[PDB]
């Protein structure tokens, strides 16, 4: 939880946990983002069909 | 028709190391799920 680390410490260590969390984050979204683009590429030629 | 065991590709034979793993939640998953998807489409690429 952000708001948990943002209200437990201060930004010398929560800006190393925040770039943990952001890090994280970001590469499940890239994986996502991804996944959509593989399975639009199938449904458009599903759709072309 | 690939399927790699996450866990075991990452962390082989290491419990500290799994619970470590653990932390990033679903990725395993996603990736185990993905190449059993792979192999499916391929059996019924071949069927088709």
């Amino acid at each position: 939880v952000l708001n948990d680390i943002l209200s437990r410490l201060d930004p010398p260590e929560a800006e190393v946990q925040i770039d943990r969390l952001i890090t994280g984050r970001l590469q499940s979204l890239q994986t996502y983002v991804t996944q959509q683009l593989i399975r639009a590429a199938e449904i458009r030629a599903s759709a072309n069909l | 028709k690939t399927s790699v065991d996450c866990t075991m590709y990452i962390c082989g034979d290491s419990t500290e190391c799994s619970n470590l793993l653990l932390q990033y939640g679903s990725f395993c998953t996603q990736l185990n799920r993905a190449l059993t998807g792979i192999a499916v489409e391929q059996d019924k690429n071949t069927q088709e």
